[PDB]
């Protein structure tokens, strides 16, 4: 006779234990990737459940590959994913910052301070953090290619692609610049859709380049078609070039001898009419997202036209952007404006043991492909991740032209500013304010720890330097472990990335500080 | 001797069991009351996580076995539906009422007398609230709405963010205002589309001066921004025409097959041309659009969005002045589309929100609508912000509909307790005890508020009761009715002066629902549990 | 060459774009219009992990 | 600083704010009174010789 109020499997936990467990879980999640921050970071091998291997040092990827049971850890993983999606950089930094703020919050929670006071202090501190970050920022002339390349390099010095810095920086800058678009008064970049990254294992990494056009893993439908066209006129389609059934039930009733042959002849005639309608525009290349019939191939070759079939819709959109064409579903409605002129060369060449189609000489293309050659699949995947980081940073700089000193200089400057501001609070919440201000020192501390120098002496020297008047740009050299000026070293980062990191860390601390009860095990009740 | 296949509990056993279940349900959510309350993080045993403070959400997510506890859970659900705020308070009040009533019953007081006393106390408490503890919002203005929103959003993840969120909520509520027949200003909440997206901080939440759609254009060839939009709302799919079940195509002369197949799509082509001939720029449909009509819209340089939600389409049509068209058929038997069916907006843009895109319909003419885009750190925080925002919107709607508000921070509870303790002596001999216990049970709210702040609950409630007793006894010190609890410093404070307000309907409905729940549970003295 | 399943590689690369009484009770309830694929396994014997990941 | 755990524990068990007691104790001991500590016979943070 198990009479109960709640279900048997329902488990309830509350009190100081819940707060301690949440804070410890966040701390340990931070400790997982603490060592993967800075130019001297180490790789990590992740064994995917589906048998794959993910070798990387990006915080978001490492945290995403990990499965956890504690809900606070899930919250931290979601925080990392949000940081990656919003700006594309600073995942490790935001995770470490959230862990440090939760640590300094636990310190107060051990005493008799209510979490609401800590949360209010954190919000005030975050406002002051945003104000100081906006204050210490500097403008950037986007038209200066050298400045953009330096920004991208500073973004990619901490990744495995840093060995080839100029090449990766040029690839990312060219892709972002040529994917930029402006229509109807609306400006967009759209790195996600266009600027595709295509990786082909083999070759050498120095052979990687961004093409002035697109490249797909497709071959001509019939071998008699030309594999090299000088100035092709490309026409894009979605509808199949073959006889398909109608939408309604359309049973025929044949009672005469010649009706069957007439029906087959009219099928052939319909194919011929479609091909003639396509040919009327006098194109050189026809691309379709669906199949092209063999009779259609013959009728197109009769007009000296190269045909490619079964292309993905995203690839077709990329081709349309690159070569300045418009996708058309009905050949009878093909206009001259729909014909794609602007591609400067189309070429089908074999790489390894597989044919690839190149449209790689377009003038003013609004889409591109990044052809990566590398040692293997995992190395190319890491290179693609680094290129994504570089392109995201470039887009952030283009949209928002302010910069912020790196190497922990911004962290120390903001910490000093908040510490100075806290001197006039004269309240009970000044202690959490100062604690969360000083929690920003975890970034230079982590940089020094990863570098291998003495943490305490270097942090003391950096704080003493930052107590001076013009020292907001003084940070930590990640390689030599020495105090340098980032207006000399040149490590600068977008203001948007730092703002997003700080906001996300503070709000994660606020969200996790709010919970004091856990109930679990209940049915979904969907 | 009964030979009933089951278990039977009778007398004090079942009453104590019901009180235990109600008290357990109350204790589940008692720690999430008031600004010093803290949230709970629920796990759905499949990895799903829900962080929330709302009582209704907590009680719905939990699975409950005892039926007397199910009564309180569905009571919280009813309070959420009919009011939108005070969901934990009603549960706590009902449980305390049940506990004190069970104490009376165990003292050999018949349950009928307790129920009669509870009914009398509830009626007199409602009367006293309506006659002594109401403040008209006419002489306060927008500050009253702002303060009510701030009070509602306290104890929520947008607490300190209240200075901004209250303005946002008030503007959103006032945007959707309309007057029906009899000249009654009715505020239709749930028409404010709440869109969430993780990313920037909560300060970056945007209130749209128009409507926000969680959908994108169907084809990349279409423009992503139209300045002078002419919205055409449709309720039919734009695909290839297919005959119904009762129509079948049978071909005997082979020459007609091509014409049949061509007309199958020419019908839809003609419909699209008729729609576009009136100058339409944005086309919204609840159904799907195939690639052919998408290309038609691409060539015309016009928007085309498919699979639009029905409620979103209705709101867009009402705001922009467009008319929903489930079909193209006039009263002349023809198939035509006229410009009078077109809605208008000052701009339609597909904006990017944290690597994802959504459509913004800005500044609809002939009617003003609103939508809120909530920016957070992750999905859970966005969900909690949405729930708290809905609570604030409901509170603002109640305040704008009925122009009476009551002081917050347990002032109403203390005043009611004092008045009912004084009043019980004038009615009956045992219903006197029932009304006294009702008055004592009403004190649970300030006690819980003080306890959640780690303050001396006994001393604070004693001081509050002394202030309210002085207010009720002395007729020249009636300004102490507004003295409530200031949980920041743990001192009594004039909450009306401090701007802590709640709608009167919240208190009235909570009291009525709690009284009915307590009466319903108290009527049971025997339980038969049949074996399944 | 259709036997080699030329679309297998593209399907694989798009798949990675992630973007006692219980046995009776979870099938006795809920809608009959959805498909449930129950999995049977025992720890220690190889071959379960591959299909679990699949 | 580890010695502060004793007066802090005494204040926590007594039911008052430990930080106020510790601050008052430091103030008094800075004044020059070495024989002043927590007074548990009070509802508010207080000290006495
Ligand atoms: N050359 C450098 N010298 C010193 N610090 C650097 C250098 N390059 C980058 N950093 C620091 O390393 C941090 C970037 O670490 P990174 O591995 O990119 O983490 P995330 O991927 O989370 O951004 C930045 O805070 C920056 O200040
Ligand atoms: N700023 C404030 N100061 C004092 N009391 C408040 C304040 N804001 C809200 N309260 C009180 O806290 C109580 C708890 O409300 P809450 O639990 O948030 O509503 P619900 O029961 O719908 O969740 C309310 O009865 C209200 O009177
Ligand atoms: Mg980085
Ligand atoms: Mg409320």
């Amino acid at each position: 006779r198990p009479v109960l109020v709640l279900s048997q499997n329902t488990k309830r936990e509350s009190g100081r234990k819940v707060q301690s467990g949440n804070i410890n879980a966040a701390k340990t999640i931070a400790d997982i990737i603490r060592t993967c921050l800075g130019p001297k970071s180490m790789m990590k091998m992740l064994l995917d459940p589906m048998g794959g291997i993910v070798m990387t040092n990006d915080g978001n990827a490492i945290l995403r590959e990990i499965q956890v049971q504690h809900p606070a850890a899930k919250s931290m993983i979601e925080i990392s994913r949000t940081q990656d999606e919003e700006v594309g950089d600073g995942t490790t930094s935001v995770i470490i910052l959230a862990g440090e703020m939760l640590s300094v919050a636990e310190h107060f929670l051990e005493q008799q301070m209510h979490p609401t006071v800590v949360i209010s202090a954190y919000r005030k501190a975050l406002d002051d953090m945003i104000s100081t970050l906006k204050k210490i920022s500097i403008p950037v002339d986007i038209s200066d290619s050298d400045m953009m390349l330096n920004i991208i390099n500073s973004s990619i010095t901490t990744k495995a692609i840093s060995r080839w810095s100029s090449l990766a920086c040029n690839i990312a800058l060219d892709a972002v610049k040529m994917v930029q678009f402006e229509e109807n008064g609306r400006k967009e970049i759209d790195i996600k859709k266009y600027a595709r990254v295509e990786k082909i294992p083999g070759g050498i990494i120095e052979d990687s380049c961004v093409l002035r056009g697109v490249m797909i893993n497709k071959d001509v439908t019939h071998p008699r078609m030309r594999r090299y066209i000088k100035n092709p006129r490309i026409v894009l389609l979605d509808s199949s070039l073959e006889y398909k059934k109608g939408e309604s039930q359309t049973d025929i009733e044949i009672t005469r001898e010649e009706d069957f042959t007439r029906i087959l002849q009219m099928e052939e005639e319909y194919i011929q009419q479609l091909c003639e309608d396509i040919i009327q525009l006098k194109p050189d290349v026809v691309i379709t997202e669906k199949g092209i019939s063999d009779l259609a191939q013959h009728y197109l070759m009769r007009a000296n036209i190269t045909a490619i079939r079964r292309v993905r819709k995203t690839d077709n959109n990329r081709i349309a952007r690159a070569c300045g064409a418009r996708i058309v579903s009905r050949p009878e409605e093909l206009r001259e404006d729909d014909v794609g002129t602007g591609a400067g060369l189309l070429e089908i060449k074999k790489i390894g043991d597989e044919y690839f189609t190149f449209i790689t000489d377009c003038k003013d293309p609004k889409a591109c492909t990044i052809l990566l050659r590398g040692a293997s699949k995992e190395i190319l995947s890491e290179v693609e991740r680094n290129l994504q980081d570089a392109m995201q940073v470039c887009r952030n700089v283009l949209l928002d032209p302010q910069l912020v000193p790196g190497g922990g200089a911004s962290e120390m400057a903001v910490a000093h500013a908040l510490t100075e501001k806290s001197k006039a609070m004269t309240g009970v919440e000044q202690w959490p304010y100062r604690a969360v201000a000083q929690a920003l020192e975890v970034i230079p501390r982590t940089l020094i720890q990863n570098c291998g120098a003495s943490t305490i002496r270097l942090l003391t020297s950096l704080r003493a330097k930052h107590t001076q008047e013009n020292c907001e740009t003084w940070g930590v050299n990640g390689e030599t472990g020495t105090l340098v000026d980032m207006k000399e070293l040149g490590i600068w980062e977008p203001l948007a990335v730092k703002l997003q990191t700080y906001k996300t860390a503070v709000e994660t601390a606020v969200l996790l500080l709010r919970i004091d009860d856990i109930v679990s095990g209940h049915k979904k009740k969907g | 001797p009964l030979s009933v296949f089951g278990d039977r509990s009778t007398g004090e056993t079942i009453r104590s069991q019901n009180v235990m279940a109600a008290a357990s349900i109350a204790n589940i959510v008692k720690s999430s009351l008031g600004p010093v309350g803290l949230d709970k993080m629920l796990v759905d045993d499949i990895g799903d996580v829900t962080i929330t403070n709302d009582g209704a959400t907590i009680l719905k997510l939990l699975e409950v076995e005892h039926p007397a506890a199910k009564v309180l859970c569905e009571l919280a659900d009813l309070q959420d539906k009919e009011v939108g705020d005070g969901t934990t308070s009603v549960v706590i009040i009902a449980a305390e009422l049940l506990k004190n009533a069970d104490e009376l019953v165990k003292q050999k007081i018949h349950p009928t007398s307790v129920i009669s006393g509870y009914r009398l106390a509830c009626k007199e408490a409602v009367r006293y609230i309506n006659e002594n503890l109401i403040v008209n919002t006419d002489e306060l203005g927008r500050d009253c709405l702002i303060n009510a929103a701030k009070t509602s959003m306290s104890s929520k993840i947008i607490g300190i963010n209240g200075d901004f969120f209250a303005n946002m909520v008030v503007d959103a509520v006032l945007a959707i205002k309309y007057t029906d027949i009899r000249g009654q200003p009715r505020y239709p909440v749930n028409s404010v589309n709440i869109l969430k997206a993780h990313g920037r901080s909560q300060m970056e939440s945007m209130l749209i001066s128009g409507y926000a759609l969680n959908c994108v254009v169907g084809s990349q060839g279409m423009p992503k921004r139209i300045v002078n939009a002419k919205i055409a709302c449709l309720d039919f799919s734009l695909q290839k025409t297919k005959m119904k079940l009762g129509v079948q195509v049978v071909i005997t002369d082979p020459e007609k097959l091509d014409q049949i197949r061509q007309r199958e799509s020419d019908i839809t082509k003609e419909r699209i041309q008729k729609i576009l001939a009136t100058g339409a720029n944005v086309i919204l449909t609840t159904g799907g659009i195939d690639d052919m009509c998408l290309k038609y819209f691409v060539e015309a340089g016009a928007m085309a969005v498919r699979r639009v939600l029905k409620r979103d389409l209705k709101r867009i049509a009402k705001a922009s002045g467009a008319t929903i068209l489930s079909t193209l058929a006039n009263l002349e038997g023809e198939e035509t589309f006229e410009a009078a069916m077109l809605g208008q907006a000052e701009e339609v843009v597909q904006e990017r929100i944290c690597d994802d895109e959504l459509i913004l319909i800005k500044n609809t003419k002939a009617r003003t609508s609103a939508s809120i885009i909530l920016r957070g750190a992750n999905d859970f925080m966005c969900d909690e912000m949405e729930r708290s925002l809905h609570d604030a919107l409901c509170v603002v709607k109640r305040v704008l509909e009925s122009k009476s508000v009551v002081p917050g921070g347990g002032a109403v509870e203390a005043a009611l307790s004092i008045y009912l303790e004084n009043y019980a002596t004038s009615m009956g001999s045992r219903e006197q005890l029932a009304i006294a216990e009702f008055a004592r049970s009403l004190l649970v709210i300030p006690n819980t508020l003080a306890v959640n702040a780690a303050q001396d609950s006994t001393d604070l409630v004693a001081k509050l009761r002394a202030f309210h007793n002085e207010a009720q006894v002395n007729p020249e010190r009636k300004n102490l009715k507004w003295i409530g609890l200031d949980l920041s410093n743990g001192k009594p404070r004039d909450n009306k002066q401090a701007g802590v307000f709640e709608p009167t309907i919240v208190k009235v409905k909570s009291l009525k629902f709690a009284t009915e729940a307590a009466i319903t549970i108290l009527r049971i003295d025997d339980l038969i549990k049949l074996h399944p | 060459f259709l036997q080699q399943y030329r679309k297998q590689r593209m399907e694989e690369m798009r798949q990675q774009l992630h973007k006692g009484e219980g046995f009776l009770d979870m099938i006795d309830k809920e809608q009959k219009s959805i498909v449930i694929m129950v999995h049977i396994y025992e720890d220690g014997i190889p071959g379960t992990e591959a299909m679990n990941g699949c | 600083e580890a010695f502060e755990a004793i007066p802090r524990a005494l204040a926590e068990n007594s039911g008052v704010k430990a930080n106020e007691v510790i601050s008052k104790l430091y103030a008094v001991h800075q004044e020059g009174n070495k024989n002043v500590g927590l007074d548990i016979e009070a509802e508010v943070p207080a000290v006495k010789d």
